[PDB]
């Protein structure tokens, strides 16, 4: 709810280059945005639309700069016999970064067999650590053709573990059974040899070829990491969307020996259960939870008709090994809710991690929608706390706002994690920054709350006639986490006998008026600021309503303009918290 | 009850319940009518906007083979206005009957993958054989032809020069280069023309076993003028394949990430021109278009695919599955069986603005027995009538009316439904500054003064 | 009946 939508950062690339098909962060003491543009033309000799990954600077000016992973054209196997085909290889179709490492891949990279003259899409990746850049093509082996790893398209999906191991997905291996390949980043760079096109890594973990019944399953279509057997080692989660006769499945493998741990299964044919997966602890128990997207899921309405709205399953990992699974349905028809699922970290810093789910083809004019969901003790809050809208109309591809996104990185040192959203159909990427969250404890006391009309204590200035009076005291205290100012300026309103066109039975002593405005400067972290005030009852003869309770209403708001930071990022009040409170007083009978 | 509401406005009285009534007299005024007349209310002043139906066009169901097509009536009634009080439901009695003799359109959509070579030799004279049998069951039978293989892109297809020119160059065997979907023959009465088209077909090939049928199905359903679907006739789309199907985002492997638009993309050559541009359609997209174009989908698939396509068919209204032999020897019997199957099945479908609306169905099939939560009838002799009780309810008072269509699946005849909400009173049609409320200190409406007058 | 679209012809 605290994402800044007024002035988000808009990055753009060459038109038709699908700038924003894949996004991530880069944190080496400077900060950067990583954007994939798999259809981007490069200066590589003879290579048309090889694709590139751009490093965009967030600081000051908005400049994306291409990262040179590979400047060379097609290597030759022999004289007049090209070894590879880098044209239209979709390099930058998937980008993943960890500290000083940047991993980008080309899923549609094809290469020549070293036996005969073929053109097999084994896929290839480039890994860049600081200065050294190496190639990584684990499917480019002696196991050729569709029966082997020839059509693997390695790097279709990728991820890092917490112990610097790479997880790579290849949906085409073994007649499209798919495959997960995992290598330690140290062996990838160390065993790298530019004269060897099929490099053997000693510590490699890989799924093996299975029976023919498992063909056309697309394992490795999407990937995610997290611990699921409590041994500290990130385990491998992967969507297998065509498995179980297009019911779709999700496989979990142990991250030490590639042994099978757990399975999830779709509940509808061709819903593409497993299109996207994510793993993050959503209920603050330090047990990673599984999020599985099924964008083509059809739900029945009150009218009984099917409608394609998409579905995400939320599976909470119990200590008992099981999963407590719930399901979250999309909101718009054909919007394909659940196409992308991004863990946000603790977006609002309330102690529970949050997550974003996109419907890239929703909203007016198919401009894309992103939904923000907050975690809590009982799991994920099913109702979104913020709706992110695409602003850019379509010309041929739809905009696909939300088709890729990345969160969980505090790029502005504001104490809150921010969010990148890609929209490749309009060649754009957008950075949404999280606003600081102010928790306010407001108070309102009315004493005495039972009013004797016959008492008349407080004298009123100018008349000898005394009136029945009581005290109205309102308190204000605030604090927040991260970077927010110290001094918070509040504007507070009080209205007596609020639910009264009808006559006001209670007025403030000094103003003789039912309404009172007051500016209140409070300090974050600091003690509670109060102001007491005297109100009085009208004379008994002035009104016929004695039964109805006189409600004292207190409303407060903040100066967002003045609380802003040097970057213009204005704080926001915490949600669930009332920007007003009410207390009622009664007249004696 | 209807009391304790608030008795503020007659309009708000109707909101708390469909059984509630208001007495707009100065003679908790909101209460049930049985109570109101006895409490001391008047006959002409009790305002009850009760839910009701108004039959507009209710022609009796025609039966017994009619030569004049415009006299054919297969659903009754045909036009209705449904005035619904919010909360007060209403049950519609819909009757459906199939006519003996009725035009049938058949579009033969065949997989032309390398596994389908032996099938082709047997279908060389399917046309004359199919139209000969169908001539008995209907007087207007029309057949058309289309073929498919796969999106001609990597990785679904090998992309070396030799493999592109001949994708069976590895066997070595002669096949045509892979193509997405070709619409060869527009629906015609000439069955002999269909035969000749088959003998000229040539087999393709590709790599992966599932194929790009859904691309073809979508195009066949949507392209009405090109394919030649008659307006008031059964639209039969026979899908012949021995393989699974690609759907949706399978094309991401090929770098195709723009969703299917469900539009017609048949060029000057009647070929699908977006085969390499758009994604495979989704089941939800196919359902949407098949229903809109009233196309009944028949899955003639081999044993290994039967169970898979059965599950698909359960999501697609009007869809059925026939067990095709390895050499397609039984395609005649499958088509006839399927036709006769739809010829006895009656499914209701509810189209239009039905979102946020409560709908329930009970089916009165065969002997008279009632099926709860069902809008489908089976085992019916052609001529037998199927009656359905469609219960419609508006949950909350709406602003504008709803256009709804109830129709049998596959048949052209339909039941138009104009559902208009009634949430307002007659009394609110209000005297501003009336002399009834102390020299015009307030307005008078619904028996109550809105400034208990300002005296 | 075989592995791939060329299964029958390969056999
Ligand atoms: C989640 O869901 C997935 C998907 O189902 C599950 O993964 C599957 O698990 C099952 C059970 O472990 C696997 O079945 C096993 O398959 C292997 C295959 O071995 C292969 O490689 C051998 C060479 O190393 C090769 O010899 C094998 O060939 C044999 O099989 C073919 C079949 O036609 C036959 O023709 C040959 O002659 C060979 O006989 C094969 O290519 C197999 O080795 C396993 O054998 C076990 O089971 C038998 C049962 O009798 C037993 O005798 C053995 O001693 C051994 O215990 C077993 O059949 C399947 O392959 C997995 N599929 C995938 C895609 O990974 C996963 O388990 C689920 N997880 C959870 C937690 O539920
Ligand atoms: C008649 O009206 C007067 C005026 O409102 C009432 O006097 C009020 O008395 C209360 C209680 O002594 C005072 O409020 C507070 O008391 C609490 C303890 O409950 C104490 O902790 C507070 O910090 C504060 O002292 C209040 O100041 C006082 N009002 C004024 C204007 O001085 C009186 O009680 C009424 N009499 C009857 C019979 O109701
Ligand atoms: C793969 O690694 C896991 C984790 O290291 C192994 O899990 C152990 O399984 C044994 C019984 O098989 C238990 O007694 C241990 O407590 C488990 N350890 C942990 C950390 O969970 C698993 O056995 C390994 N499997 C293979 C085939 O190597
Ligand atoms: C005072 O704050 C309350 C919330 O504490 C406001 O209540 C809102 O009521 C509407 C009714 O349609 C809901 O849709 C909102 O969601 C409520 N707000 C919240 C934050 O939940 C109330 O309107 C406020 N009163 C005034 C006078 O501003
Ligand atoms: C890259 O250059 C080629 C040159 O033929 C052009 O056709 C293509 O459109 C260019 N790509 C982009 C994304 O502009
Ligand atoms: C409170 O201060 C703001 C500016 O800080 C001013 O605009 C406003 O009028 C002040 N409120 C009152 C009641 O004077
Ligand atoms: C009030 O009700 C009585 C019947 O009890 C009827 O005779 C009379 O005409 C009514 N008065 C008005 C003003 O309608
Ligand atoms: C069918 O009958 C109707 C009414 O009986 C008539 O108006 C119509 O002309 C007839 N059909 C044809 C083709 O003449
Ligand atoms: C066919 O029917 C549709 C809908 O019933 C109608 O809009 C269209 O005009 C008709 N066309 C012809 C040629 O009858
Ligand atoms: O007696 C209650 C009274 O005690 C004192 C202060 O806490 C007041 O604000 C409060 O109203
Ligand atoms: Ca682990
Ligand atoms: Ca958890
Ligand atoms: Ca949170
Ligand atoms: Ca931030
Ligand atoms: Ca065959
Ligand atoms: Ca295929
Ligand atoms: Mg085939």
């Amino acid at each position: 709810f605290n994402l800044d939508v007024d002035s988000p950062a808009e990055y753009s690339g060459p038109e038709g280059s699908y700038f924003g098909f894949a996004v991530d962060f880069f944190v080496p003491s400077r900060m950067f945005l990583l954007v994939g543009a798999p259809k981007a033309n490069t200066t590589q000799p003879g290579i048309v639309e090889g694709g590139q990954v751009l490093k965009c600077d967030w600081s000051s000016t908005r400049r994306c700069q291409p990262i040179e992973f590979d400047a060379t054209g097609n290597r030759d196997y022999a004289k007049d016999d090209p070894l590879e085909f880098k044209s239209h290889q979709w390099f930058g179709a998937s980008v993943r970064s960890k500290q000083d490492k940047i991993l980008a891949c080309a899923p549609l990279y094809h290469w020549r067999t070293e036996m005969k003259q073929e053109r097999e899409p084994v896929g290839t990746c480039f890994l860049q650590d600081g200065t050294k850049t190496v190639e990584y093509a684990p499917c480019r082996s002696q196991d050729i053709d569709a029966d082997g790893q020839g059509f693997c398209q390695g790097g279709f999906s990728i991820d890092f573990t917490k112990a610097d191991r790479v997880l790579l997905g290849g949906p085409g291996s073994f007649y499209w059974q798919g495959q997960l390949i995992s290598d330690q980043v140290a062996e990838i760079v160390s065993k790298y040899d530019p004269n060897v096109y099929s490099i053997k890594y000693n510590n490699q973990l890989a799924t093996r070829t299975a029976q023919a019944i498992f063909d056309d399953s697309y394992l490795g279509y999407s990937v995610a990491v997290g611990d699921f057997n409590g041994d500290g080692i990130d385990d491998f989660v992967s969507g297998v969307p065509r498995a179980a006769r297009t019911l779709g499945m999700v496989y979990i493998y142990d991250g030490k020996n590639m042994s099978s741990l757990y399975n999830f299964t779709g509940e509808q044919m061709a819903a593409y259960f497993g299109f996207s997966v994510a793993a993050t602890d959503i209920n603050g128990d330090d047990y990673a939870d599984v999020f599985i997207g099924a964008p083509l899921f059809m739900d029945r309405g009150s009218d009984g008709k099917l409608q394609e709205v998409g579905q995400v399953s939320v599976s909470l990992q119990r200590a008992s090994g099981d999963f407590q699974t719930t399901k979250l349905n999309g909101f718009e028809v054909f919007a394909r809710f659940g196409s992308a699922i991004a863990p946000l970290g603790d977006l609002d810093q309330d102690g529970f991690n949050d997550i974003a789910i996109a419907a890239p083809y929703g909203g007016e004019d198919k401009k894309g929608i992103v939904y923000i969901f907050n975690g809590r003790s009982t799991g994920l809050n099913a109702v979104p706390s913020q709706i992110l809208e695409g602003q850019w109309a379509a010309r041929s591809c739809p905009p696909s706002f939300g088709y890729s996104m990345k969160g969980a990185t505090d790029i502005d040192k504001n104490g809150y994690p921010d969010l990148i959203v890609g929209a490749f159909g309009v060649d754009r990427a957008i950075l949404y920054r999280a606003r600081p969250v102010i928790t306010v404890n407001a108070g309102l006391e009315v004493y005495p709350s039972i009013l004797n009309q016959d008492n008349k204590t407080c004298s009123l200035p100018g008349t000898a006639l005394k009136v029945s009076c009581f005290n109205v005291r309102f308190c204000l205290k605030a604090d927040g986490k991260g970077v927010l100012p110290r001094k918070l300026n509040f504007q507070v309103e009080l209205l007596l006998d609020k639910l009264k066109g009808a006559i006001r039975r209670a007025l403030f002593l000094y103003s003789r008026s039912p309404s009172h405005s007051k500016n209140m400067t409070i300090s974050r972290g600091g003690l509670m600021q109060c102001e007491e005030l005297i109100a009085y009852l009208r004379d008994e003869s002035e009104f016929r309503d004695k039964l109805t309770p006189i409600t004292i209403f207190m409303e407060y708001r903040l100066d967002y303009r003045t609380a802003a930071d040097t970057t213009g990022l204005q704080p926001i009040l915490n949600q669930f918290t009332p920007a007003n409170i009410s207390r009622q007083a009664h007249i004696l009978l | 009850g209807c009391a304790l509401g608030g008795a503020e406005t007659c309009e708000d009285c109707l909101l708390i319940g469909p059984q509630c009534a208001w007495c707009a007299t100065e003679n908790e005024r909101c209460d049930t009518p049985a109570n109101l007349l006895a409490k001391g209310c008047q006959l002409n002043f009790i305002e009850n906007p009760v839910s009701q139906v108004e039959i507009l066009k209710n022609k009796p169901l025609s039966v017994g083979r009619q030569k004049n097509s415009s006299d054919i009536v297969q659903i009754a009634p045909q036009s209705l206005i449904l005035k619904l009080r919010p909360g007060g439901a209403q049950t519609l009695q819909v009757h459906v009957r199939q006519t003996e003799d009725y035009p049938v359109d058949l579009y033969y959509l065949m997989d032309l993958s390398a596994s389908m070579d032996d099938d082709l030799n047997t279908i060389k004279e399917l046309g004359s054989r199919l139209s000969k049998e169908m001539s008995k069951l209907t007087s207007n039978f029309r057949l058309g032809f289309g073929s498919f293989v796969e999106k001609p892109v990597s990785p679904f297809v090998k992309t070396t020069p030799e493999e592109i020119a001949n994708p069976c160059s590895s066997i070595p065997y002669f096949c045509l280069p892979t193509f997405g979907f070709k619409h060869i023959l527009p629906l015609t009465n000439d069955a002999e023309r269909f035969n000749e088209i088959v003998k000229n077909q040539k087999i393709s090939a590709n790599i992966d076993t599932p194929e790009g049928g859904f691309d073809a199905i979508m195009q066949a359903a949507v392209c009405k003028e090109k394919i030649g679907w008659r307006n008031d006739s059964l639209h039969l789309l026979v899908f012949v394949s021995d393989a699974d199907s690609h759907f949706g985002m399978d094309s991401k492997l090929a770098g195709i990430v723009c969703p299917n638009d469900g539009l017609c993309h048949l060029d000057s050559k009647n070929e699908y021109s977006m085969s390499t541009v758009l994604e495979y359609p989704t089941i939800g997209q196919l359902i949407d278009k098949l229903v809109q174009n009233n196309v009944l989908l028949i899955f003639a698939v081999t044993q290994e695919q039967v169970h898979l396509y059965e599950n698909y068919a359960k999501l697609i209204p009007g869809a059925t599955v026939g067990l095709l032999q390895k050499d397609s020897g039984n395609i005649l019997q499958l088509i006839i069986s399927a036709y006769e199957e739809l010829r006895s099945e009656v499914e209701l479908e509810v189209l239009g603005d039905t979102e946020g609306l409560n709908l329930s169905f009970t089916a009165i099939c065969n002997n008279g027995t009632l099926f709860q939560h069902q809008k489908k009838c089976s085992h019916m002799k052609v001529g037998d009538t199927a009656s359905f009780s469609v219960t419609v309810n508006i949950p909350h008072c709406e602003r504008r009316s709803r256009h709804i269509i109830i129709k049998p699946v596959g048949l052209g005849d339909a039941l138009e439904l104009l559902v208009s909400p009634e949430c307002n009173c007659d009394c609110q049609k209000v005297e501003v500054n009336s002399s009834k409320c102390h020299n015009g200190n307030g307005s008078f409406q619904c028996g109550v003064c809105a400034c208990p007058r300002c005296e | 009946h075989g592995r791939g679209d060329l299964g029958r012809l390969k056999k």
